[PDB]
RNA sequence: UUCCGUUAACGAACGAGACCUCAGCCUGCUAACUAGCUAUGCGGAGCCAUCCCUCCGCAGCUAGCUUCUUAGAGGGACUAUG
């Protein structure tokens, strides 16, 4: 059984948000790292840290991931979902309707409308 | 014409940080690894024809054990026999190749020491290290200068020092280091202080070079993307792309070529057109998870042969053709 | 009741884990006549005998001695890699 605990799994997560690119998929640079950024108390909760995170990096450059917030992508994932086409997808040219979609039209006044017409 | 392939070898075990040749007794390669050994090839240069080409490049003469930690970087004497590498238990370590044994030390680095490189008359020697700190040494390992500190002691760094190399140049010897502070500094012997401050990168650096005649200053790193400088004063010639991460740079000894390691396969720009030319890949290109990357490469003496040690202990040797 | 996740719950407290002791690796560091190994000298005993060779004794300003012993500082494993 060596499911990490909280502690590590939290601390993990944590210090990748704050510095994604001063660590690396290597566990024994990562290690070193781990131990220029943050006070542990132990040898053995270390390597368990810098453990889970550097799996958490291999992932990351993989692909997407949970809570962790980075913002290499999170702008990225911005930059393009404001994205707008050349011209607007939805147009009322050529919008065909059946039956009774026509019926309520005339209910409306619209019986007239540029762009409707029957399947 | 290009450069072509011959072998590979495997003498050991773990990633290979370093490779290092002598001019003057040629058939002699050293590489450094994870392993704590440090291992010492001779070259009779065998290529067997006998078994589906049986893969050997040569036969691994001697490993100089000794080393508490992964050994980081080597260098040779440009004179004699002597080798000198530094480790991660904060050592230098000067040893002997004709017997096999260490014959000095170099104590005092307050932490984990990454690259090594001697000079000229021999007597200057640097250390560069995790420690933030620089520190030149003689060639009795006793201490004369140390460069570091914050800004208030002086102009040190402030993330830790990633590699360092000496100004080939005879009448102004000088000391290259790259950070990962992402900070390029070139400095001097004469006072240790710092000639200028080669602001580059905006990733962490892993590699800085200089011209085997001393005048441009080749520094590699995190964003993929190289920068070529000025060794006179400071100037940024041109950039460079890669586009993954880099570890190694090396200049051919006189051909105009650099080299590079990227992550995917060693790129050789040109220098007489400022463009690839050649890529050179893994030769097993079986489907395990994300392949050997080549971590360190280095020229011969004569530039006929490059070398370049990779992630599995193993080191492939590349020739070139007329 | 370790975690992922689900989710009228959200955020926390103990227990588990972490932690401490001992044992396991280090020809790397610090050393050590209240621990020793090595070499050299003298002493004995064998012997193709004169030296060499082997086995012990003994004494030191022998050690570019600390492998073995002791005990400190650290390193090492994280399921790291496939």
């Amino acid at each position: 059984g060596r499911v990490r605990t909280k502690t590590v799994k939290k601390t993990s997560r944590q210090v990748i948000e704050k510095y994604y690119s001063r660590m690396t998929l290597d566990f024994h640079t990562n290690k070193k790292v781990l131990e220029e950024v943050s006070i542990l108390q132990s040898k053995r909760l270390r390597n368990k840290v810098a453990g889970f995170t550097t799996h958490l990096m291999r992932r990351i450059q993989r692909g997407p991931v949970r809570g962790i917030s980075l913002k290499l992508q999170e702008e990225e994932r911005e930059r393009r979902m404001d994205f707008v086409p050349e011209k607007s997808a939805l147009e009322v040219d050529e919008i065909r309707v059946d039956k009774e979609t026509m019926d309520m039209l005339a209910f409306l006044g619209m019986a007239d409308l540029p762009g409707v017409e029957r399947a | 014409e290009s450069l072509v392939y011959a072998g590979v070898m495997r003498g050991h075990n773990d990633v290979v940080t370093a490779i290092a040749t002598p001019i003057d007794n040629s058939p002699f390669i050293v590489s450094s690894s994870r392993d704590k050994s440090l291992l010492v090839w001779d070259l009779t240069n065998p290529i067997q024809a006998t078994q589906d080409s049986s893969s050997e490049y040569g036969v691994p003469f001697r490993r100089l054990t000794g080393h508490g930690h992964f050994v980081q970087d080597v260098v040779l004497s440009s004179d004699g026999q002597f080798a000198l590498s530094g480790s991660w238990d904060g050592e230098l370590r000067l040893w002997d190749l004709s017997t096999g044994v260490t014959t000095r030390r170099f104590v005092g680095h307050e932490k984990d020491v990454l690259s090594v490189a001697f000079s000229i008359d021999n007597r200057q020697i640097v250390s560069a290290s995790r420690d933030r700190t620089i520190k030149l040494w003689n060639t009795l390992g006793e201490c004369k200068y140390t460069i570091g500190g914050d800004l208030g002691g002086g102009e040190g760094h402030t993330g830790w020092v990633s590699c360092v190399r000496f100004s080939p140049n005879n009448f102004a010897p000088t000391i290259v280091s790259g950070s990962w502070d992402r900070s390029v500094k070139v400095w001097n012997l004469t006072n240790c202080k710092l000639r200028c401050t080669l602001d580059g990168h905006g990733g962490y650096v892993s590699a800085v070079a200089v011209s085997p005649d001393g005048s441009l200053c080749a520094s590699g790193g995190k964003d993929g993307v190289t920068l070529l400088w000025d060794l006179t004063e400071g100037k940024r010639l041109y950039s460079l792309d890669a586009g993954s991460i880099i570890n190694s740079l090396c200049f051919s000894p006189n051909r105009y070529w650099l080299c590079a390691a990227t992550q995917d396969s060693i790129k050789i720009w040109d220098l007489e057109s400022k463009h690839i030319v050649q890529d050179l890949r893994p030769e097993v290109p079986v489907s395990t998870k994300q392949m050997l990357y080549c971590t360190c490469l280095s020229w011969s003496a004569d530039g006929s042969t490059l070398y370049a040690g990779y992630t599995d202990g193993t080191i492939r040797i590349y020739k070139i053709s007329g």
